[PDB]
C-alpha cells in the first residue's frame, strides 16, 4: 500500500508534431489528458537543487 | 634568478622607487635620488598584460549544463558521466597548476633579464670611465653631475670628453 492504495497509475507521454493527429482508444483503464502543452526549444539545460530565494 | 640580477649581484630592491619597475639611483655632488626607466618598464608592462590576457582570453566559452540526468535504472550511464567529469577535472586541474608554475618562473626570469639588460646597456656605454662595483653600481673616475647623469640615462653619453681625466684618476 502506497498512500493506502495497492493499485497504480502508469503515465506515458509523447510529442505530437504540427498538423498531426493523435488517437486515443480504450475499453477501460484509460486516464485521459484534458490538456496539451505547446513547446519550443532553442537548446537544453539542467535542473538545480537549492532550497531558497530567486533574486 | 636566471640572469643573476634580481637577488643576484644586485642584492636588494628599492623601496624608494615608486615610479616604475626598473630604474636608476644617482649619487653626486648636487644630490642623490631615484628615477625610473619608462621605456623598459612600459615594454615589460605591455608584455605582462599581454601575457595574462593570453591565458585568460584564449579560454573557450561553451555553454553547458552539468548535472545528474540519469536515474537509478541506469547506474552505468551515471558512472560514465562521472568518469567523464572527473577525467576533464584531472586534466584541467593538472594543466592549470603546471601552467601557472611554469608561467611564473618565466615571468620572474623575464624581469631578471630586463634589469640585466639595462645594466649591460649602461655598462656598454660608460666603458672604463667608471669602476664597476659589482653590486649594480658604477663609480665614476671623473666628476659627473645632474647634467651628465641625464646624459647617461637618455642614451647619449660623451666618453671621449671624460676619457683623459678618467684615465689619470684610474691609474691614481
Ligand atoms: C489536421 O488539420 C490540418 C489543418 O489544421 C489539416 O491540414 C490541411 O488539410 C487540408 C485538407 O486536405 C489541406 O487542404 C491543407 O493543405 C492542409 N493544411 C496544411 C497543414 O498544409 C490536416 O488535413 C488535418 N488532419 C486530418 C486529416 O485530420
Amino acid at each position: 500500500k502506497v498512500n493506502g492504495l495497492g493499485s497504480r497509475m502508469e503515465f506515458s507521454w509523447t510529442l505530437l508534431d504540427m498538423w498531426d493527429t493523435i488517437n486515443f482508444e480504450s475499453t477501460g483503464n484509460l486516464i485521459a489528458p484534458e490538456y496539451g502543452f505547446k513547446i519550443s526549444k532553442r537548446g537544453s539545460s539542467g535542473i538545480m537543487k537549492t532550497e531558497g530565494t530567486l533574486e | 634568478g636566471l640572469f643573476g640580477a634580481i637577488a643576484g649581484f644586485i642584492e636588494g630592491g628599492w623601496q624608494g622607487m615608486v615610479d616604475g619597475w626598473y630604474g636608476y639611483h644617482h649619487s653626486n655632488d648636487q644630490g642623490s635620488g631615484y628615477a625610473a626607466d619608462k621605456e623598459s618598464t612600459q615594454k615589460a608592462f605591455d608584455g605582462i598584460t599581454n601575457k595574462v590576457n593570453s591565458v585568460i582570453e584564449k579560454m573557450n566559452t561553451q555553454f553547458e549544463a552539468v548535472g545528474k540526468e540519469f536515474s537509478n535504472l541506469e547506474r552505468r550511464l551515471e558512472n560514465l558521466n562521472k568518469k567523464m567529469e572527473d577525467g576533464f577535472l584531472d586534466v584541467w586541474t593538472y594543466n592549470a597548476e603546471l601552467l601557472v608554475l611554469m608561467e611564473n618562473e618565466r615571468t620572474l626570469d623575464f624581469h631578471d633579464s630586463n634589469v640585466k639588460n639595462l645594466y649591460d646597456k649602461v655598462r656598454m656605454q660608460l666603458r672604463d670611465n667608471v669602476k664597476e662595483l659589482g653590486n649594480g653600481c658604477f663609480e665614476f673616475y671623473h666628476k659627473c653631475d645632474d647634467e651628465c647623469m641625464n646624459s647617461v640615462k637618455n642614451g647619449t653619453y660623451d666618453y671621449p670628453k671624460y676619457e683623459e681625466e678618467s684615465k689619470l684618476n684610474r691609474n691614481e
